[PDB]
């Protein structure tokens, strides 16, 4: 879910 | 006949005035009050899926029978919350249940007009229909076991009858009530019993003779509860007028009234402790009230039931007081 | 810039009020429904949603303090892994539970006979724990491909690392970009398209049937339905749209960084999604009259 | 302790059977019938008797119904009327051709007025504040021919006229619905007892289905 | 009519002990059995089977 790059 | 009947009724009141010297509360002012009783829910029996209407305490103070309109009769091990039996009732509309003093029979009754006795000591291991008492036109309101052979059942047809399980037929029928009988209690010696009916009257019945030995008229609404004092010389009736009234068999008097202004709801079930000092009565205000039987001082409250409490029983040993309500849970107090 | 400073400070207070409201509401819902009334399929779904939201908001302050300092993670590798896994699992489970409640209400409305007969407690538990298995399956990349990375400057950011899996900078970069694209596609489709289509269709059919059969004696049911649909949309659609835009243009962002608006736009969208998660107990559970009566009696 | 474990294992086995039986008890529709005095209660059950309180259980369109008859209960109703708190619906039976007829027990009180008093009592009953009532007006075939001979002035003096089956049945149906003081929460599904096949049970299935939907939406917060 | 009168006459001939005597006698039973009433006098948890 979380947009982690 | 009509002219003398009115005087005969007044004669009972006229003789009552001479007997009425001092009230129970007046004499018992000097005694030490009980005070406040703090009872906590030790166990909560969560096994029912419908409203619970009646329960009976066993003589061993370990096993109790619970009746709910789910179609199941459950024998509860109050010490460990263990279900000894789960009797599938033929008719789900059950409003009363009884437990034999020996412990081998349980009888349930309701709107089906049949008092069914179940055998808990079957050799196979499953409870079977021992008997089905038919002969009551009105709904079964309360049934109490004199012994394994004889049972007395109160019905909504205004007549309560004594039955024999082995015979299967009415040994005798007690008549004299006006309204529908709602509650019935047995004496310790099982030689007498009383029946609470809708005409706000309590009648003392002799089992052997089969006739009304004594009549008490002190209530004002439908009497839903009744229970003898442990000594057997007095009893208290819980009616719909929010007043518990104590009647003395030997005095033909209203001993004292247990009423409060904060309560206006009816009384479903009443019972006495082992010593009879604590009159624990269920109410329609979703909680139970402990009443001092000698001074009418509320000695405690048993709040915690989600729905209306319908059945309340004190075990013979006095260890616990189990109260069942319409939320499908039984609570064990102390 | 003054506007950018406000644009960065606002998510902090948004997640703060989100954490407070979510913890309070989920605790109340669990304590009331899961312990003070009989078990029901709708009750089971409400407890599942409350547990998911509570477990999400319990770890929310860690994310709050992480993004308070430019996404730096002050804690250790194990704690970062645990918190990220819990957050992802709770978010996926909450979205799946919203979709499942929509589907269950649609089944109860369209085919009341099936709900009366074939909807039982044990089947409800099985088909309510199935979505948790799906959430764990979707979180598996977070289980595997997440490690703590420390930059030479000394700051630490526990993000997706690929040195061990690839072993070659070109191969590692290719694996990174393809896994990130797959994760973005999975999030967009299963996380958003699957439930939103379910929620819109299921609540739409309920509204269509209730209008055709005329059970609408007040505006409250329609208000509740439109509130559920509008809240879910306006909260999750911005976040999923920003994530999709970032994933499709992730090559440019990693190589050059042409689209830098997504990097600063993720935070408000995540804040709004978390606000949806925290308002779910109020929007789904507190609407019922029985729960309100039990709470006021408590 | 091994001995307690065996006793505890019995409780778990009993607990397992209780919930399985509870599922079967909760998947059946419970219906209560009221209205005595040849009101058509016996007539209604005949079309829907495919499979104390007279309990009949029949399944229509994969939905199980469990009907209860309390006609034999001649005691006080309010002492046991709380036992049915929670039924899906109450099927009330009224004889349409009863305005001229008078009760056998009391010859000074009209039979039709007695039906409304009992119908109003259960509408005003505290145990049925939310349960819908599937009102049934029986003997419509006998009513359509008796309407011409005897007008409604015997029962309802405040009748405008139009002594026809269509006009009088609607007025009688509307009069019963006016007794429902708890509006917006109880819906009266009035119907005329038709002799056609499967039509009488279809209305009950349709009425129960609507009640099930309303009950389902109430529990989920939609209502 | 006749049955009601007969029942009234049967209960009219019973011996009605004075309520003051009955009240005193009823209190005596409570005093004697108060020592064995767990509800009136709570007992330690060892004696109670309910913990």
């Amino acid at each position: 879910m979380l947009f982690i790059i | 006949l009509r002219q003398e009947a009115e005087q005969l009724k007044n004669q009972i009141r006229d003789a009552r005035k001479a007997c009425a010297d001092a009230t129970l509360s007046q004499i018992t002012n000097n005694i030490d009050p009980v005070g406040r009783i703090q009872m906590r829910t030790r166990r909560t029996l969560r096994g029912h899926l419908a409203k619970i209407y009646a329960m009976h305490w066993g003589t061993d103070s370990r096993l109790l029978v619970s009746a709910s309109q789910d179609g199941k009769l459950i024998i509860w091990d109050s010490y460990t919350t263990n279900k000894v039996h789960a009797i599938p009732l033929r008719s789900s509309w059950v409003m009363t249940c009884a437990y034999a003093p020996s412990g081998n029979y349980v009888a349930c009754g309701g709107l089906d007009n049949i008092c069914s006795i179940y055998n808990l000591k079957t050799r196979e291991g499953n409870v079977r229909v021992s008997r089905e008492l038919a002969g009551h036109t009105g709904y079964l309101s309360c049934c109490r076991f004199l012994d394994d052979n004889q049972i007395v059942t109160s019905s909504g047809d205004t007549t309560c009858a004594l039955w024999d399980i082995e015979t299967g037929q009415q040994t005798t029928t007690f008549t004299g009530h006006t309204g529908d009988v709602m509650s019935l209690s047995l004496a310790p010696d099982t030689r007498l019993f009383v029946s609470g009916a809708c005409d706000a009257s309590a009648k003392l019945w002799d089992v052997r003779e089969g006739m009304c030995r004594q009549t008490f008229t002190g209530h004002e609404s439908d009497i839903n509860a009744i229970c003898f004092f442990p000594n057997g010389n007095a009893f208290a009736t819980g009616s719909d007028d929010a007043t518990c009234r104590l009647f003395d068999l030997r005095a033909d008097q209203e001993l004292m009234t247990y009423s409060h202004d904060n309560i206006i709801c009816g009384i479903t079930s009443v019972s006495f402790s082992k010593s009879g000092r604590l009159l624990l009565a269920g109410y329609d205000d979703f909680n139970c009230n402990v009443w001092d039987a000698l001074k009418a001082d509320r000695a405690g409250v048993l709040a915690g039931h989600d729905n209306r409490v319908s059945c309340l029983g004190v075990t013979d040993d006095g260890m616990a007081v189990a109260t069942g309500s319409w939320d499908s849970f039984l609570k064990i107090w102390n | 810039s003054a506007g950018y400073t406000v644009l960065r400070i606002l998510p902090l207070v948004v997640l703060g009020v989100t954490f407070v409201l979510g913890v309070l509401g989920n605790g109340l819902v669990i304590w009331v429904a899961g312990f003070r009334m009989t078990r029901t399929v709708t009750t089971i779904c409400y407890l599942n949603l409350a547990l998911a939201d509570f477990s999400f908001t319990a770890t929310l302050p860690f994310l709050i303090v992480s993004m308070a300092m430019g996404e730096k993670w002050p804690f250790g590798w194990f704690l970062c892994k645990l918190i990220h896994i819990v957050v992802d699992i709770n978010l996926f489970g909450s979205v799946f539970l919203i979709g499942f409640i929509a589907l269950d209400r649609c089944i109860c409305v369209l085919h009341p006979v099936w709900a009366q007969n074939h909807r039982t407690v044990s089947l409800a538990m099985k088909v309510i724990v199935g979505p948790w298995i799906l959430a764990l399956v979707l979180t598996l990349p977070v289980f595997l491909f997440l490690t703590t990375v420390t930059i030479p400057n000394g700051d630490t950011y526990c993000t997706f690392n690929f040195a061990s899996w690839g072993g070659t900078p070109e191969e590692r970069l290719k694996v990174a970009i393809t896994m990130l694209t797959a994760r973005g596609i999975i999030r967009f489709v299963i996380g958003f398209l699957l439930p939103m289509s379910i929620v819109a269709i299921c609540y739409g059919l309920i509204a269509a049937k209730i209008h055709k059969k005329g059970m609408i004696k007040s505006s409250r049911p329609l208000r509740v339905l439109t509130a559920v649909v509008a809240s879910f949309f306006i909260c999750w659609f911005p976040f999923q749209l920003v994530a999709l835009l970032g994933t499709v243009w992730l090559k440019e962002m990693l190589f050059y960084g042409k689209y830098k608006i997504i990097d600063i736009l993720v935070n408000p969208t995540s804040s709004l999604a978390f606000f949806n998660s925290c308002l779910n107990p109020m929007l789904y559970v507190f609407v019922g009259q029985d729960f309100r009566e039990r709470l006021i009696h408590s | 302790s091994a001995e307690d474990k065996a006793a505890a294992e019995r409780s778990k086995m009993i607990d397992k059977n209780l919930r399985e039986d509870g599922e079967k008890a909760a998947r059946e529709v419970k219906l209560l019938l009221l209205g005595a005095g040849e009101s058509g209660k016996n007539t209604i059950v005949k079309q829907m008797k495919i499979i104390g309180i007279v309990e009949t259980h029949f399944t229509f369109k994969d939905l199980h119904f469990k009907m209860f008859d309390v006609g034999a209960q001649r005691s006080e109703r309010k002492k046991w009327i709380h036992c049915f708190e929670g039924v899906t619906a109450i099927i009330f039976c009224v004889a349409l051709s009863a305005y001229d007829l008078v009760l056998a027990e009391d010859e000074e009180m009209n039979r039709m007025h007695a039906s409304m008093k009992l119908f109003d009592s259960i509408c005003n009953n505290k145990w049925f504040t939310d349960t819908s009532i599937i009102l049934f007006l029986n003997k419509k075939d006998l009513f359509e021919e008796k309407i011409t001979h005897s007008p409604l002035t015997i029962c309802f003096p405040e009748y405008t006229g139009a002594n026809k089956y269509d006009e009088a049945a609607s007025y009688i149906q509307s009069k019963f619905e006016d007794l429902n003081k708890r509006k917006d929460t109880k819906e009266i599904y009035t119907h005329f007892t038709c002799s056609t096949d499967t039509k009488n049970v279809q209305f009950v299935f349709d009425a129960v289905t609507d009640v099930i939907i309303k009950n389902n939406l109430k529990d989920c917060g939609l209502f | 009519a006749r049955k009601l009168v007969e029942q009234l006459k049967m209960e009219a001939n019973i011996d009605r002990i004075k309520v003051s005597k009955a009240a005193a006698d009823l209190m005596a039973y409570c005093e004697a059995h108060a020592k064995e009433d767990p509800l009136l006098t709570p007992v330690p948890a060892s004696e109670n089977p309910f913990r």
